[PDB]
RNA sequence: AUGGUUUGGCACCUCGAUGUCGGCUCGUCGCAUCCUGGGGCUGGAGCAGGUCCCAAGGGUUGGGCUGUUCGCCCAUUAAAGCGGCACGCGAGCUGGGUUUAGAACGUCGUGAGACAGUUCGGUCUCUAUCCGCCGCGCGCGUCAGAAGCUUGAGGAAACCUGUCCCUAGUACGAGAGGACCGGGACGGACGAACCUCUGGUAUACCAGUUGUCCCACCAGGGGCACGGCUGGAUAGCCACGUUCGGACAGGAUAACCGCUGAAAGCAUCUAAGCGGGAAACCUCUUCCAAGACCAGGCUUCUCACCCUCUAGGAGGGAUAAGGCCCCCCGCAGACCACGGGAUUGAUAGACCAGACCUGGAAGCCUAGUAAUAGGUGCAGGGAACUGGCACUAACCGGCCGAAAACUUAC
């Protein structure tokens, strides 16, 4: 339930730390981002020397979230934090490896190179 | 706000004529050998000496 | 060509599929009605059937509605609706007198009900209608809530009908579509149907085979 | 009990429950009161609970009970007299019956009394 | 008699032990993935239980590399093979959730005794 | 030549008051159309287009700067429309600007002071009489009085669209690249209904707790302190939540494509005729509705008394069917209304039991120096949900309420 002028962590190698959703990308006057809903999103905080600058504009997606979410089961997740990833136009990560969980909808989204180097999908 | 006119005859005592009032559905009780009218609500309490009957 | 019986509101609970997938399924007890009178294009000029369901105890019923039920042959009931059908293909099935029962569906068949909503009272615009009032902050001289302007200025002068306003929603017949039907139980005379149905548990439903779908 | 649907009986929930309790102090005092219509409406239940607690008698009712109502001498009389004096009657203690309205205000008035028919 | 008893009682899922907030314990979810279904297992402390009869539910926490997740389930589910309480617990509380504010060996319980 | 929105021209009503820029909220209308939909021509290979015709049903984003309208930019989008209604709307809100008194800078003036130059600050009054509008009642009417079920004139609501997959890496093209038509799956915004799940609220629920006063004192509890605060919190109400919806088809059509064919030996979509054809139109979909004065229809029950005025036609009584008031109530509700019950009774409250929420009571016993912990014991307490029980109250009853006839056809 993530909205415009939100800060997010990042989970990736990327040289960043936080940054800023700009927009929810899947339609007009989309008001709300859940797990797996692309962003685009600019950068307010960086390692010492990384790769990413602060002030960017890259393109990235949630894989955490701390409002919960249904599932086709019954069943329901609620993480602490509000994560993400940066992601480049062909959803593939900009890093090497990523840090802490994610959700399962991201194998069904088609994002999927995430799931392959989350360490604990849930 | 304020009126602008000086509402008539008709519309003012036809209105008027909504402030009425209605009278109580009056029924009898046998008080002690004798006889008054007194609504039914309280019919009960009048049959068991309540109800100050002047 | 048109399957439709009467039914009471319970409640609404959980269940689950073969996918293991949850449906939010209601209830309603169908419990068997039966067919007072019948209406036809001889008679009354439509094609139509005329249902009852509950139960009076024989005195609370007035004295003409026991004349339209004796002279039918049967006892009295609480609610009687009509089903509006199409002609002698939809009449040629029922007869006076039977015994409806809910295995006229089947798991899969798409329902469309109609039921007396529920009543919210005297309802402002933003309740009714969905208005953005207006600024709670920022010099608000008491318009937290109220809806804003209603017109012109000398032209029309007027205020153009189903202008929107305040006033009593709820408690009106509404109809919803489309809804599957997850189980029928014969034993309890039930229906499972998904979805979320009108009315407040204890009313009366019609549900009927839906017309996109049937 | 089944709380107040809508706005309370004296202007808050304090008053409210201050009142009932005084006028459940004075029914069990004298045996009939005589009060507007709507705290009868509202003192049947509680009374009732009162006197429910005073025939299941005990310490742990006995306590129970006076953490609302204040008064010793009527505690003792519910659980020396009107707690075994209504042990078979089970459920209906009280009675309410309507008067003659108010003259300042037209309002109702009713005298709710405990039955004594057993 | 909870009216739609006689709707749920049977559809019910029987031998679902007797456990309580507090109680770790170990779940094995099943889930499907690349069209095979397996299973999964998922560790935490109940922090709540919500009775409904048969829509009860409830909910286990986890710390999953420095991240803390609920994870939230109806308890009559078919997928669930096992629900295995692995300790006890003693808590005042009936719904635990100030562990969220808490890290660390703070968020630590006490066993039953 | 239009249109009358722009800067202006005239000065015709208003100066014994027509409240002025922009913003918000709320609309509704036009098409000279931004997207969607149909289509003709191409310097249209295909994908994208350019221009023109018909077309208004729906939709037409959030943000930075500026008081600003306009504008520029960022990020998206199927798309980010143009305008009117006192440059819509201040008895609906703002009051940043502009336009009162204060003050300052520049320039003019010798000076008071002024500037379609600037800069910081600066009271927005009103109980809705009438029309209008959203909802709700009383009365009378529809040739006897009443109760149920309903037809449908005529009106309203809704109408949006996207991305991937097979079609096919085919058509097309040197290749780059890359489809029409037609079938599917999943989603965005909007709207309704509902509360099983999630989440929020919870002023008579439970527990912990601080200060302090009282219950003679310890214990155990209460009162006040925004419910004192804190953790949680069933029902009801709700949305962030759930489910569903936007049909499919059909008739007459616009632009348009045409077939047959003259006047006019050929030719021509037309002059006689016959066709296909769009989100627009009429039906279909959901709602209302016989106060639709052409005041409807199918049905059922009662379907029968008395005295007066001098029998003139009326009047006045007591009635049946039935309704109303009083009464118990509702998840119906501004009041009234609506819905149910009314001892031939489970409507409400209580009581017993259950479900759920809280979370292991008081008392006693034990261990402890004491704070306190353990046992008895899913303990106790407790509100709406459910089943049972007639114990209390729903009463030993008042009021309204039924037939001029007349003619043809029979």
């Amino acid at each position: 339930m993530i909205q415009q002028e939100s800060r997010l962590k990042v989970a990736d190698n990327t040289g960043a730390k936080e940054i800023l959703c700009i927009r929810v990308l899947g339609g007009s006057s989309r008001r709300y981002a859940g797990i797996g809903d692309v962003i685009v999103a600019t950068v307010k905080d960086a390692i010492p020397g990384g790769n990413v600058k602060r002030g960017d504009v890259v393109k990235a997606v949630v894989v955490r979230t701390v409002k919960e979410r249904r599932r086709a089961d019954g069943s329901y997740i609620k993480f602490d934090e509000n994560a993400a990833v940066i992601i480049k136009n062909d959803n593939d990560p900009r890093g090497t490896r990523i840090f802490g969980p994610v959700g399962r909808e991201l194998r069904e989204k088609k994002f999927m190179k995430i799931v392959s180097l989350a360490p604990e999908v849930l | 706000a304020v009126p602008k006119r000086r509402m008539s005859r008709a519309n003012t005592r036809s209105r008027r004529a909504q402030w009425k009032a209605e009278a109580p559905g009056l029924v009898t009780v046998s008080v002690a050998g004798q006889q008054r009218k007194v609504p039914r609500r309280l019919l009960k309490a009048a049959r068991l000496g309540l109800v100050d009957l002047d | 060509a048109r399957k439709g019986i009467l039914g009471t509101k319970l409640g609404m609970t959980q269940v689950f599929d073969e996918n293991n997938k949850v449906v939010p399924v209601t209830v309603v007890k169908a419990g068997p009605n039966v067919v007072t009178r019948i209406r036809t294009t001889e008679r009354d000029g439509y094609s139509a059937v005329q249902l009852a369901y509950g139960e009076i105890s024989p005195r609370k019923v007035i004295k003409p509605v026991a004349g339209q039920f004796a002279a039918a042959g049967v006892n009295p009931r609480r609610h009687v609706a009509e089903l509006r059908l199409d002609d002698e293909a939809a009449v040629a099935e029922y007869e006076v007198g039977q015994e409806l029962t809910a295995e006229i569906f089947s798991d899969g068949a798409y329902v469309d009900v109609t039921g007396t909503s529920k009543g919210k009272g005297f309802a402002g615009t933003m309740k009714r209608h969905g208005f953005r009032g207006q600024g709670a902050a920022h010099g608000a001289q008491a318009v937290h809530r109220r809806p804003g302007s209603i017109g012109g200025c000398a032209t029309p002068g007027r205020v153009f009908k189903g202008t929107r306003m305040s006033g009593r929603m709820g408690n009106d017949r509404v109809t919803t579509q489309n809804l599957k039907v997850h189980k029928v139980d014969a034993e309890n005379g039930v229906l499972l149907i998904k979805g979320a149905i009108p009315g407040r548990n204890g009313g009366l439903v019609v549900v009927r085979s839906a017309i996109k779908r049937g | 009990p089944k709380p107040t649907k809508g706005p309370r009986l004296g202007g808050s929930s304090s008053h409210q429950s201050a009142l009932l309790a005084n006028l459940a102090t004075s029914l069990f005092e004298h045996g009939r009161i005589k009060t507007t219509e709507p705290k009868a409406r509202a003192l049947r239940p509680y009374a009732e609970k009162l006197i429910t607690h005073a025939k299941k008698g005990a310490l742990h009712n006995r306590r129970e009970v006076m953490k609302k109502i204040r008064d010793k001498d009527v505690v003792h009389t519910l659980f020396a007299e009107i707690g075994p004096f209504y042990a078979d009657r089970n459920g209906g203690y009280t009675r309410i019956i309507k008067v003659e309205n108010r003259k300042g205000d037209n309002a109702p008035m009713a005298v709710i009394e405990l039955v004594r028919e057993k | 008699m909870n009216t739609l008893d006689f709707v749920d009682q049977a559809s019910l899922r029987d031998d679902i032990p007797t456990f309580s907030p507090g109680d770790t314990v170990n779940v094995h979810v099943k889930v499907i993935e690349g069209s095979k279904e397996r299973i999964q297992v998922f560790k935490g402390v109940v922090i709540r239980r919500q009775g409904g009869g048969i829509s009860e539910t409830f909910t286990v926490r986890k710390e999953s590399y420095g991240v803390g997740v609920e994870r939230t389930f109806p308890v009559h589910s078919p997928n669930i093979d096992h629900i295995d309480v692995l300790t006890r617990g003693d808590v005042r509380r009936a719904k635990l959730y100030y562990l969220r504010e808490l890290r660390g060996k703070k968020a630590k319980i006490k066993e039953k005794r």
